[PDB]
């Protein structure tokens, strides 16, 4: 597991993430904190997500925990920061590093998918009035991820 | 009228209606040694109508080398007399008797009958009955490292189950016109050519919902086909399939038929070319027998050897084989006549006993019909074996004495091993030690540790255990029972109650483990697994590790510096659901049993921990607010479990229960239909609730109904437990205290700088003080499920039938329900069995320290089928590291407790490596990256206060190393693998 | 060249393979027609469990060869 997560916080370091930032808290290999920038073709243009992730015991044989803590008004994002993301419950492979996970949130961030929600009520939104689902979120973008 | 609280386990192998054909059976049981007994024994423990010995040979000494039930006090009795006592205590619901005299008119009263230690004559005498009168018929033999089994249950043999796997169920998409049915997206139907199916729920073609059944023509892995359906219809869309399952109609040959032209089944595909050679070998050891009054050939004696090698001649000139007789397999075969090993004899009669049970059940698919097995490998080859050292000495270790020697036995009597768990493979191989004679030696000993107790359900299978004992440590009664089962082990055995694990690290240090000789691990859980894995790696230990799944099985041995660890590989893990199908779309009953636990650990857990750690720590508030993410639902959870619903009564309770009725069956539905209605339509324009998708409907409440009912008082219970209340099971009150609840109104919510911070203020404001409240408390509700009076199931059960109606699924019981939500593992006694056989067949090759990885074998089985297979162990990669040859598991760097600075001018002076990254535990002690100040200072600290600074925990006195993992780049920047740092505190 | 792959629970798979295929591309053939990936996958055949890197003809895999595909359990 320390190989790994460090093989994996190196390439970080080498290549330039751009619009994401992921290194451990402390001294603690087991937890990082990420920050993802808001995409600009998104009502999250100008923001600064923050992101907690856990690595079990057995990863990477087993997904990581990955919870927004910055609160979010997306239709796939739930109170809690839980992110319906497949690749982090059932389709996870001991293959796939952070920094395509961060580029699936980022992908996610930049259109939803209201067919199949975690928040029914922001996808009814987003389905019927798409202009108060803009404000909504332009709101709570400008209120909790600018700071 | 199963005892569900016994054959829990079994049930989910075999079901009910194969365990009530079971109880109707009867079994015969000729012979009463080793392989007698372990076939009664597991007989018994399935639970047959009843069993019957009979054998009138006085017991001898040397058939103490595995017959359990014997003492050497029964010296001159008939060993079923001093059997049949010990086999009535295993299952009381499975009578014991013992026949003095057997006539062949007697074998019509039996379901089964099994043979052991009876000449050619007699089988073929007893299976001319068994056969023309339609009587299962099974014959056994343990010769050595030998073994052979021969099953015939009659010329018209019904198999109900071929296989004991579950019927395939999917989800269809689209039928064409032609048949050609096909799954949803990225969907696996899993059927094979020729297979059943039944369709339901199918639109546009309900002609195929009537229930017939369908061939299948596999087409791929996403569609197969039926057939024609023009006349049902033009195109059908959705559905579900299921498979049906079919009996089949088995015929089987008479021994006498069977002689001259048997049929194999092969234990392994390396060696295709002996089961012809057994055939010939075991009926000339007949004949020899019969040549000399009964006498097996003794063993190691050449004589023998050639007067048996000139009957396997004359036999295979009779039976015109046309082999070629191998000289020294023959012969080996002639050897080993006489030996009675424990593991062999576990190994067969599980078999056989699997074999009874189909025959008594119609379950599961029968040898067909021959099976010839050898464990020839394990044969020692570091000591003399000769006809000096195998001649009896008059002591209970003669038959295990005659294949191995004197002198492995006194290697046997000198092990130090290690057993972790103490469960059904535990208590089996815990019995395989003490027949053995582990550890009965001065420098012998035996340590097994385990921290759980004896429950009711686990003496269906972990047959040292009897009813008395439940309660108590399984550690100490597995070893009781083993030191009377031998009497040299008192005093030889330690028990211990200690979970092993990184907590355990006191106890099983460094001294416990310098003096093992090898490991065995009887656990059911993967963590457990891979710690003892990376224990054993590092002190550099074999290891035996062994799995069980219902019917399959499996064993592996871990050989240091020869073969790769257990943790080198990786398992299929377990299949977790989405959450938003868990939350909100449901289709199968997992996924509601799983939103049900998430419900009980949601009302009767978390807000009882949170309301306790709020009377116990004196600032959680902020902590919590600063902490967890969404601090509005704790503080919520506080103020209504201290507050604003604390019942004063049991009415309260029922109260309670019918406001959470209606907040999780009838108002969350009804929010998430106004939010996607049941007409709505996708981005696309097709209809939102189709495929798994399943539209909900709202329950209304009905108290007479069973499932609210049920569903009521198991909720109102829990809370009443939480609370410490006088809870009732009396209908009447529960009838006249809903009668007269009034449902607050209800609507469905549409929606429509920062003052939640002031709520969250006011909120907890409004708790009251911790000070005022000390001593409080609520008892949380532990899930557990073997109790059937904590009402656990029961909630559980109610609330997902109650999502079942829902969504429209089909609902399970409780049986079902516990299956899915305890997660039981299925398991059975002859899988134990087996499993304990093949990992005592490793063990001595263990103790003869064989180097060569071609003498060891790793063995997977599946007893549903009749499949056993075996593989030489993996081969530890190597690698080079600094132009030498390194293996990449077992190699370490040994250092003394040197300075930070000191390991890395070392690692680039030695290895030519640069060091990048250092890492001990879970910390972070070192990284090319880090900035200069923070290196600088911690440059010139030793490698203990270096971890001490960084965990900020001292190390234990008990400490006496350090494990680190370094990461180092070569000269050319290319990252190189190297082995883990050894530091010696 | 066709081979036989019998899973643990008595299924039966048939594979088109030539004899110069590599033991990776056997498995990958085995996940396409099963979804089980090739990490996960112990193919066992005349007793010498199969190693990725090498081919068929180095186990003398030859036509209408049997293979059985294994796994381990937790219980105990
Ligand atoms: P089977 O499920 O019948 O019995 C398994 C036994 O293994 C013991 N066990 C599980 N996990 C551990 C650890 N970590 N340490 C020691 N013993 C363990 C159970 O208590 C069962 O007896
Ligand atoms: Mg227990
Ligand atoms: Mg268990």
């Amino acid at each position: 597991a320390l190989k790994r997560i460090n093989r994996e916080l190196a390439d970080l370091g080498k290549d330039p993430p751009s619009s994401s930032s992921a290194g451990p808290v402390g001294d603690d290999l087991f937890h990082w904190q990420a920050t993802i920038m808001g995409p600009a073709d998104s009502p999250y243009a100008g923001g600064v997500f923050f992101l907690s992730i856990h690595f079990p015991t057995d990863y990477p044989f087993k997904p990581p925990k990955v919870n927004f803590t910055t609160r979010i008004y997306h239709p796939n994002i739930n109170s809690n920061g839980s992110i319906c993301l497949d690749i982090l419950r059932d389709q996870w492979s001991p293959a796939l590093t952070i920094s395509k996970v961060l580029l699936s949130i980022s992908s996610l961030l930049t259109d939803p998918n209201p067919d199949d929600p975690l928040v029914p009520e922001i996808a009814h939104v987003y389905k019927t009035d798409r202009s108060r689902y803009e404000l909504s979120a332009r709101e709570w973008t400008r209120k909790y991820a600018i700071g | 009228t199963i005892d569900e609280g016994l054959y829990s386990r079994q049930l989910y192998v075999l079901g009910h209606e194969a365990m009530k054909q079971m109880s109707q059976s009867n079994v015969l049981i000729i012979g009463c040694k080793g392989l007698g007994v372990e076939i009664a024994k597991n007989v018994c423990l399935a639970g047959v109508k009843s069993v019957t010995l009979y054998d009138p040979q006085p017991t001898r000494i040397e058939d103490l080398s595995s017959q359990y039930f014997l003492t050497e006090d029964d010296i001159g009795v008939p060993r079923a007399k001093v059997t049949v006592s010990k086999l009535a205590e295993l299952n009381q619901y499975v009578p014991v008797s013992v026949v003095d005299e057997l006539s062949t008119e007697y074998l019509k009263n039996f379901k089964c009958v099994v043979v052991t230690e009876t000449s050619l004559t007699k089988q073929l005498e007893i299976n001319d009955f068994t056969h023309k009168n339609h009587i299962a018929y099974i014959a056994a033999d343990s010769r050595g490292l030998f073994g052979s089994i021969f099953c015939d249950f009659g010329e018209n043999f019904i198999c109900t189950d071929t296989d004991g796997n579950e019927p395939l169920t999917g989800m269809i998409a689209s039928i064409t016109d032609d048949g050609v049915v096909t799954m949803l997206e990225e969907t696996r139907h899993g059927l094979e050519n020729g297979d059943f199916v039944k369709f339901t729920e199918v639109k546009g073609m309900p002609g195929l919902n009537d229930g017939t059944p369908r061939k299948v023509e596999v087409k791929g892995p996403y569609t197969f086909s039926i057939g024609s359906v023009k006349d049902l219809g033009s195109a059908g869309y959705n559905g579900v399939f299921t498979q049906v399952k079919v009996p089949t109609k088995i015929s089987f040959k008479s021994l006498r038929e069977s002689l001259k032209d048997p049929e194999y089944v092969y234990p392994d595909f390396g060696k295709m070319m002996r089961p012809p050679q057994y055939h010939i070998a075991f009926q000339a050891l007949s004949a020899f027998a019969d040549a000399h009054e009964g006498s097996l050939p003794r063993p190691r004696n050449d004589i023998d050897a050639a007067e048996f090698f000139e009957f396997c001649k004359k036999i295979a000139s009779t039976l015109q084989f046309d082999v070629e007789l191998d000289e020294k397999l023959i012969k080996e075969i002639s050897y080993q006549a006489r030996g009675d090993l424990v593991a062999m004899s576990a190994f067969l009669g599980g078999a056989v006993a699997q074999e009874v049970l189909k025959a008594t059940t119609s379950k599961f698919y029968p040898l067909k019909q021959y099976f010839y097995f050898d464990s020839l490998e394990s044969l020692p080859s570091s000591v003399t074996i000769s006809e000096e050292t195998c001649k009896p000495r008059g002591c209970r270790y003669d038959g295990q004495i005659a294949v191995f020697g004197s002198e492995f036995q006194e290697k046997i009597a000198s092990l130090s091993t290690f057993l972790v768990g103490a469960g059904a493979i535990g208590c089996e191989m815990l019995k395989n030690w003490a027949m053995m004679g582990v550890a009965t030696g001065e420098s012998g000993h035996i340590s097994v540790t385990d921290m759980d107790s004896i429950e009711k359900s686990n003496l269906n299978r972990q047959f040292l255990f009897r009813p008395r004992d439940v309660g108590k440590l399984k550690s100490e009664c597995a070893s009781t029972a083993v030191s009377i089962m031998n009497p040299s082990l008192t005093g030889k055995i330690t028990s211990y109650q200690e979970r092993v694990g990184p907590e355990s690290e006191g106890i099983f240090g460094d001294e416990f483990f310098e003096k093992l000789s090898l490991v065995t691990n009887a656990l059911d859980n993967v963590e457990a697994r891979m710690y003892v894995d990376r224990r054993c790696v590092f002190f550099e230990k074999p290891l035996l590790e062994s799995g069980t799944l219902g019917t399959k099985g499996n064993t592996q041995v871990v050989v240091p510096h020869l073969t790769e660890s257990y943790g080198s590989s990786q398992d299929p893990p377990e299949k977790s659901f989405p959450i938003c199908t868990l939350k909100n779309f449901p289709n199968r009953i997992e996924h509601t049993i799983a939103w049900a636990r998430d419900l009980f650990e949601g009302l009767f857990k978390q807000p009882i921990d949170n309301v306790n750690m709020y009377l116990s720590s004196p600032n959680f508030l902020e902590t919590s607010l600063k902490t967890s993410s969404n601090p509005r639902e704790v503080l919520e959870n506080i103020r209504d479990y201290l507050v604003t619903e604390k019942p004063l009564s049991f009415e309260e309770c029922i109260m309670w229960a019918r406001l959470q009725f209606d907040k999780f069956f009838n108002n969350n539905i009804q929010q998430l239909l106004f939010n996607f209605p049941k007409d709505s339509v996708t981005s696309t324009g097709q209809p939102f609730w189709s495929g798994p998708k399943r539209a909900p409907t709202p329950l209304s409440f009905d108290i007479h109904n069973r499932e609210h009912f049920d569903f009521i008082v198991a909720a109102a219970s829990l809370y009443a437990f939480n609370y410490g209340l006088k809870s009732e099971t009396d209908p009447a009150i529960y009838e006249r205290v809903l009668a007269g609840y009034n449902p607050p109104p209800f609507a469905p919510k549409s929606g429509i700088a920062n003052k939640d911070k002031q709520e969250l203020k006011s909120i907890a404001d409004s708790l009251p003080p911790p000070s005022s409240l000390v001593g409080f408390r609520l008892t949380p509700a532990e899930f557990e499920k073997d109790d059937d009076s904590n009402h656990h199931i029961d909630f559980i059960t109610a609330a997902s039938n109650l999502r079942a109606m829902n969504y429209d699924i089909t609902p399970a019981d409780r049986f079902k329900t516990k299956f899915v939500a305890g997660k039981i593992v299925p398991a059975m006694c002859t899988s134990t069995a087996v499993v304990s056989g093949l990992v005592c067949l490793e063990l001595v090759k263990l103790v003869d320290g064989k180097k060569k990885i071609e003498e060891y074998k790793n063995g997977f089985f599946n007893l549903a089928i009749g499949l056993f297979t075996f593989s030489d162990p993996i081969a530890s990669p190597k690698m080079k590291v600094n132009g030498k040859e390194i293996d990449k598991i077992w190699d370490r760097y040994n250092l003394p407790d040197c300075t930070l600075q000191e390991l890395i001018d070392y690692f680039q002076k030695e290895e030519g490596l640069e060091v990048t990254m250092l890492s001990s535990g879970v910390s972070l002690l070192y990284a090319n990256f880090q900035p200069p100040k923070k290196l600088a200072e911690r440059l010139p600290l030793k490698i203990s206060e270096l971890v001490e600074q960084i965990t900020k925990k001292k190390l234990e006195p008990f400490r006496k190393h350090l494990v680190l993992e370094i990461c180092c780049d070569d000269a050319n920047g290319e990252d190189v693998e190297v082995p883990f740092i050894c530091i010696k505190l | 060249m066709q081979i036989f792959v019998k899973t643990l629970t008595g299924k039966t798979i048939t594979l088109e393979v030539e004899s110069s295929d590599t033991i990776d591309n056997v498995k990958s053939k085995i996940q396409d027609k099963e979804g089980i990936p090739p990490d996960q996958q112990r193919l066992i055949f005349a007793g010498k469990q199969l190693e990725d890197g090498r081919t068929l003809s180095d186990y003398n895999i030859q036509k209408e060869s049997t293979l059985h595909l294994v796994l381990r359990l937790r219980g105990g």
